[PDB]
């Protein structure tokens, strides 16, 4: 058939709850040797419904974010402050690899569709997301740190950290806005 | 740092049958650091994007709204 | 060998267009697409049909008589029966 | 899947730390190390604990109540029981 | 034997009529792993006799053109004009990937030898040529376009396009100058 | 052309429990041409380098003097 | 176990006499696919004792030289002069690929430990050293040149070149300073 | 291991010379060649023989006595029995 | 945009036995964008190009007219 065509059913499901979804396009150089020049790029599609927010996480790649439909509140978090952006349909924004961010869908009527073009470099063609929160998918990466290490870092009793940071709250990375 | 809209500029092509918007690296610093090009295609029903080719860029085309009959010519 | 890759994409579908490969597409219905082009520096489009930016149209009369079967003026004429550019019709 | 790679390096040993991977290390004894970082342009460090440069600390109160199990103020409080930054203690 | 040596018999024949020839050097990293840093480069050699012209075509790579012997008329075609160049022995010229061009050998006495150094990027190590004309090698790429598509593009009867553009004229990509 | 010392500048971080020196490409031309970053870590016994991560750089850590308990978190 | 850890016993011995040693760290992408972005870098460790000098040689890669312990006399040789550098503990220096150089350990008390970070490009991930001197490891590369060629180059009788340049002097690339 | 790759190229033949590898060639007849060098930025040639740009010649007298078997002055002398540079003769 | 001749400049080396012409990226913008180097070697019969090496460039040598005895030293 055709090596340059990619139907919507070539997108793998990263996560998908009754609130939204995150899809990942397979590697362009997967089934054909004719797209070797596209091996470092990945396309993802973020889909969510009204009053939902993609939880806090940073990725290991740069992300060209593109709002295909709806409006959004993209909040980029810096170590010395946070930057708020009202993303409107047709707007694009690059998210520096490693910048933690959360996306919010404020409208109560229409859904939100976003295209994230991924530019990989640490491990070409692979994109990873580190969610600071813990769920059924996976638990806050802060939880992998040894008992003693977490106590000295945050200077608090273990059960208290496991109490405030580490335990599972919501069931997915996309939650409904209270 | 601020974001940008794909329609903040006049269409490169804006016929009677269609319109193509394009933001190139020479015009924007965010895309410059990635060496990426973005364009927004808009076409009426029955309209045709005449045969052409791009000299250096490989375009990943995403169908957002509607159906399109595309014809691609390669050499194998 | 030469090859034709034809197809209709629907919402969500994607098609990668390698640089230098000729391409054309007709709108089955009101279309809205997005292209994310890589390696875009100093990129430029070249049209094979249409009034503006048609290359077949810049080929000198002399040499065009040897590049195509047509007879010198026949090609120049053909390449102009279209006054519209970039985007056209589809009604036979 | 999540994974923890723990280990003690001695003179001569090396450990590569991939960008974006969280990391921490305790000095068993007086330590002196050297890091040769590649692809360093516009690099920046982000701390998850500590007073200065702690990101968990910039997450707005509202949204933090939905990102962690804690109750809005509980996380803000927790994240500040440490007045020191970058480097800490290790005595329970 | 030796992995850095490439005899003239390591050049493959792309095309060769009683008027000239186009040779392509095999991939430098073909038989040895010691030239991996040269994998994106290809060397070609264009050889033609007096009063001949390489037909109109564009390539997918940048080309450093080098006139090893003779003189030539290199004509580079732009979408808004054409640029004529009188190539003289010892002259070099880069031909931007995608620029259509034709090479002419004006002298009636001596032959023409040219070296094209290819810098690939779309598909590393591979170089392709799209000839707008149709022959026994292959027919104008414009001919691959569906019937209806070609009629709407050029706004003319099909048989008329197949009449003016699509049918085979000469037998090769290199023709004698009238 | 002259060489340079890893301690010719003030520590980026200089606590009571430790010190980290860092020379970045934006500050030095030799490292700029290689896109390399160098830093010198100094820590007292019992001290802890709190969990953090680097946004773009991959650091090759060389233990020169002493032992260190390092904890690395990745996602596989 | 762990793909990001490299114990000191993962360094291969290039050379090691009773005067010093040169160690080479295995390729980062050797046993794991997770360090593909580090494939062009090599780490080496140069260790020598008091009053010793690493003989004259140039490498095919750029070298970030780092003095982990001791002091050193790095002498970089140009085709139109030589540059002397007193390397002190904590000092770094890039050695342009192809610059011939010798390292000297002047102190009579403490040893010398150096880290050379290699940035390869001719043959990614591989680093080579061309020593102008001849030993038991290998003989001056000048010796590979055919008899006649060496005579015309240096304009002298063969036995005289084989006498002054080509014959083996010391037993290793690291010698004691007289 | 060390290796010598010797050969005579005729019209049309090609030889790739990897950076840093020492090289020399004699003209069997009136020669005319072309080299297309890649990764050329800040490139520089270094000669091992000849008067100008000879590196073996910049090695200090002291250290040269330990790098080559010759006796300090013997090498300096040898390296100068050639007043011509870059290109020489071939008649024994 | 205009083309250029390999002999438009004075030879880098121009002995009595031979001549080598060289056009480097620092001198020409077309070669700069490709990071390529071009040189034209000219030698009389019996002449010898003394042993040397290039620090960064890998030269693809094309024999155009005549025969040449070349000796290459590598390390395997």
């Amino acid at each position: 058939n055709n090596p340059y065509l990619f139907r919507s059913n070539k997108f793998l499901t990263l996560f998908k709850n009754q609130h939204g979804s995150l899809r990942l396009l397979q590697r362009f150089n997967e089934d054909t040797e004719k797209l070797e020049n596209l091996r470092d790029y990945r396309v993802l599609e973020y889909c969510s419904k009204p009053n939902t927010l993609l939880l806090p996480h940073h990725s290991d790649s740069d992300l060209l974010v593109l709002v295909l439909e709806g409006q959004a509140i993209l909040v980029l978090v810096n170590p010395d402050g946070r930057d708020t952006y009202k993303l409107d349909q047709g707007d694009a924004i690059k998210i520096q690899a490693g910048t933690p961010f959360y996306l919010i869908n404020p409208d109560n009527n229409q859904n939100l569709r976003i295209l994230k073009f991924a530019i990989t470099f640490r491990r070409p063609g692979t994109v990873e997301d580190f969610f600071l929160s813990s769920t059924k998918r996976l638990p806050s990466y802060l939880s992998a740190f040894s008992k003693n290490f977490l106590e000295a870092s945050y200077d608090s009793p273990y059960d208290e950290i496991e109490q405030t940071l580490l335990q599972e709250e919501q069931e997915g990375v996309i939650v409904k806005m209270p | 740092d601020k974001p940008f809209n794909l329609r903040s500029r006049d269409p490169i092509y804006s016929n009677n049958y269609g319109k193509l918007y394009e933001i190139t690296p020479e015009k924007n610093s965010q895309l410059r650091d990635l060496d990426i090009l973005l364009n927004c295609l808009q076409m009426n029903e029955g309209a045709l994007f005449v045969p052409h080719y791009n000299s250096r860029a490989t375009v990943i085309l995403v169908a957002n709204e509607g159906r399109a009959e595309v014809e691609l010519v390669g050499l194998e | 060998q030469l090859r034709r890759y034809a197809a209709t994409l629907s919402e969500g579908d994607i098609i990668v267009i390698p640089s230098s490969f000729p391409v054309a597409l007709k709108a089955a219905s009101d279309l809205n697409m997005v292209g994310i082009g890589v390696n875009a520096e100093n990129n430029e489009r070249n049209f094979l049909a249409g009034h503006k930016e048609n290359v077949i149209r810049q080929i000198p009369r002399q040499v065009s008589d040897l590049t195509f079967p047509g007879s010198g003026e026949e090609v120049e004429e053909l390449l102009e029966n279209q006054k519209e550019s970039y985007f056209v019709d589809g009604q036979p």
